[PDB]
């Protein structure tokens, strides 16, 4: 979900952690090297200008790859990215998932919630331990019955 | 030491230079033709604790399955090249690039270097150069002591009145660099940029065909920081720098307590 | 911290852009000043965690003075001259070596030696007023005359010169309207005052001040604002380290 | 929190409307000059516990130009004309390509060609001024006809043509008075004016710009004050997030 | 620091240019053979942060993009050389040319 | 029962920028109050396995 994308300079278009954007090829997108105006569309769709051509040599190139599976049936990777659990499965594309453009995605961690947790998992962590303090306490307590 | 500690160490860390690349941002604030930088952040890798292999998709929901993160880092400042407003100015020797395009310098060591900033000015010798470190602008351009006014075009025609002649000079013409992704070029201060890899080789051309921008004489182009912008990032940097201090708070009175109690 | 003085750096690049400001208002009424600009630029970049760039804040690292014409102000004092176009008026420094103004305001010291309004500096070439002369007329091409009763035609008491600098924005400002010629100021070019690029001597007219008041008015305006938000980077930035020190 | 950047839309989205507010203001006195509003839209909603929906924020979409007919200055030049309905004048840019603009003021280059007062960018279709006239007159469809001496009867040197656009809104504005064909704006209908919906050429008057002045003082009250209504919220928002870390 | 801050800046360096060009028309109500001026103002350059006309999803296009104007300047002082009124005079050597042409010094 | 179309107008938004204000002041201190309760019960807690 990371849709801070840039363009290198054989003209791949990644995003802000290095990895290939598909499109409907299902090949990483790949535009044309001296652009002068690109504008994604609603739909994931790709327009640009080639350099100094008019305002209106406005055409298509590619489209973003958007899935839409089931969220449950999705686990995060080693390395950030969700996969499907059952291997070998592919990854349909959608025509319902729209881009927002001009805007990047944040994470959705509630802090609050994070916090209110900690102090849960504190707490029960410490009584356990008395337990264990307890625990060597009666161990030393029984160990007069050999003594005499 | 506890892999607790360390994973907020690297939040505090990661906050860190979010922070200092904000402060940047506001200090250049007034600095003409500087492109605002951005900071970005990437979850670390994520390791199986309770799996002898690396079997993650086996049972991820269950105990057996659990993978735990390493933190955060940034992993880039990428540089925001927007177009800036205008600075109307009376000096007529500070130009701006309307649109895609780079000033050229020569750097002392010999390479050239790449600038948005226009304020530029003469030397003993009439050439224009920069009114900073005063670096020769590419091409040469040597303006005679008889002119009384300098015209600069929107094609980099610099041109030159003489008392006598009727018709201007030509003394030259300017020259204006695009590349593909902006973004790469490195920053080395002096609001000059040098190419890279990841930016691609200089595309040098006559400024106003060929897609590049125009230039425009008085004129000179504003930083394109957004002073509230910034303010708001410091807000959330300061709130998460402080979430994961607690946390590293709270693991150590944890293990104070642990060793206290047993 | 570094975050505390990257935007001490912005502290300290806004007080020298401020200072600028302050000196353009305050001669707004001097004759034949120049108003000037500071110049920002970014410091050096540092690749941390080796391709992660983090500035290193900014500064002002040089002054332009904006060398334009400034308006006419038509005076009946007939010692104050004015240069249409480009060119210095050259003094006599009490050192010896020359300096060169663009400040007309001139006038007689007791022997007749025409000479600066303010320290009293001889103007080169030095002209002598006699004692016999009932006006004094300056020439569009520095040509000093007096007119003499009982003779007729005025009789020419030397010819004042000009010089011109390829980069005035290169002089050494030195205060009292005098600037020293460095070596990024270029070669002085004498002449006759009217010919080869030169400006034209104006009698009775000097050169105001060319600073914008209203431009200097805005420029506070954005030097303020911008000095404000780099102390509250200083003040989170404090805070966040209290905070640390206090919570661990 | 999610709190802090729906209001930093809103702020975002009111810094890009007083941007429009102030180009308007700015261009006040420009000829031919059509004032522009934003355009904001609610971004997308979302459900969050799942028949709730939460929006987004807002950001200015658009900004349309209100190609509304100003009002007509009565010049005593011969050079400056006006288009009195629809359709714009056209200019040759050094590129090559046709920029239509709206500002008439025109004049002549060395040669006799009528250009523009500014750039000086030669007029399509070309008409050029003989040396020996003495009076121009400019027809309303076009017809440029010049007096000459010793000769009855006017002689015809040109006629002009504008260029109509179904939707002028969508012509690109690139500055100087001067715009360029899109997609959206059109196809080009040339032809004689004052025929098939075209406007009428009117010598010697100009258009003045269509902004009202009264409306962006307005319209700078309300946007002022829904920036400081959203910077309060991120404060409420700063100062609830401090608390609960200072807190809990 | 703000786009309107710029934006109105060149709009007071737009005036006073304006301003100073009708004082000089004032001052010289007297001047013989002297041509009236005029300011022309025209706006700067343009952001373009959408194209207007750019292809928004499939079948349909922005009428209108979000462009920025980046304010106004007075590029041109048009001076109008139209013929003044004529001053009778008693003189023998001042004259005047009846329409276009310019005595040479 | 329709509405009627008016050229040349606009209809603006119905918010109530003083009405979002005094409830964002209403919801800021309620937001406060619960987190004194979670304060409340961790303190409380805290006690227990600490004298205890």
């Amino acid at each position: 979900r990371n849709g801070n994308l840039k363009v290198d300079q054989n003209g791949m278009l990644t995003n802000a952690s290095g990895h290939l954007v598909l499109g409907e090829n299902d090949a990483p997108i790949t535009l044309p090297i001296p652009l002068s105006k690109i504008e994604i569309g609603r739909d994931g769709t790709i327009s640009v200008l080639p350099q100094g051509a008019p305002a209106e040599e406005f055409q298509a190139v590619d489209r973003i790859k958007l899935v839409k599976p089931n969220d449950q049936s999705l686990f995060k990777d080693t390395n950030g990215l969700f996969r499907h659990k059952t291997p070998n499965q592919p990854y349909e594309a959608d025509a319902t998932v729209s881009l927002q453009t001009g805007a990047i995605e944040g994470s959705n961690v509630n802090a609050v919630g994070e916090m209110t947790a900690l102090i849960d998992l504190q707490r029960q962590f410490e009584m356990q331990v008395k337990m264990m303090s307890t625990a060597e306490e009666m161990d030393k307590s029984s160990d007069s019955l050999l003594r005499m | 030491m506890h892999p607790a500690l360390w994973v907020s160490k690297t939040g505090l860390d990661a906050q860190q230079t979010n922070i200092a690349t904000i402060s940047n941002n506001l200090a250049n604030a007034s600095t003409v033709g500087y492109k605002k930088s951005r900071a970005v952040f990437e979850d670390l890798f994520y390791q199986n604790i309770n799996q002898p292999g690396g079997q993650s998709s086996q049972n991820t929901e269950l105990p057996s399955g659990l993978m735990l993160g390493a933190g955060s880092k940034v992993v880039a400042t990428q540089k925001v090249h927007t177009h800036g407003n205008a600075q109307t100015t009376t000096n007529a020797l500070d130009m701006m690039v309307e649109g895609d395009g780079f000033f050229q310098v020569t750097l002392p060591d010999g390479n050239i270097g790449y600038t948005r900033n226009g304020q530029f000015t003469l030397n003993g010798e009439g050439t224009l150069v920069t009114s900073g470190s005063g670096y020769p602008v590419e091409p040469e351009i040597v303006i005679p002591e008889d002119a009384i006014s300098i015209t600069v075009g929107t094609d980099g025609e610099v041109s030159v009145r003489v008392r006598g002649q009727q018709d201007n000079q030509v003394v030259g013409q300017l020259t204006i660099t695009d590349f593909v992704n902006p973004g790469g070029l490195e920053p080395i201060g002096q609001n000059l940029y040098l190419p890279t890899g990841a930016s691609g080789d200089p595309q040098e051309g006559v400024p106003g065909l060929d897609g590049l921008g125009e230039i425009r004489q008085s004129m000179l182009e504003a930083s394109n920081v957004n002073v509230t912008e910034e303010l708001v990032n410091m807000i959330e940097a300061q709130r998460v720098y402080e979430m994961n201090s607690k946390v590293i708070s709270s693991v150590d009175k944890m293990m104070s307590f642990v060793n206290q109690q047993l």
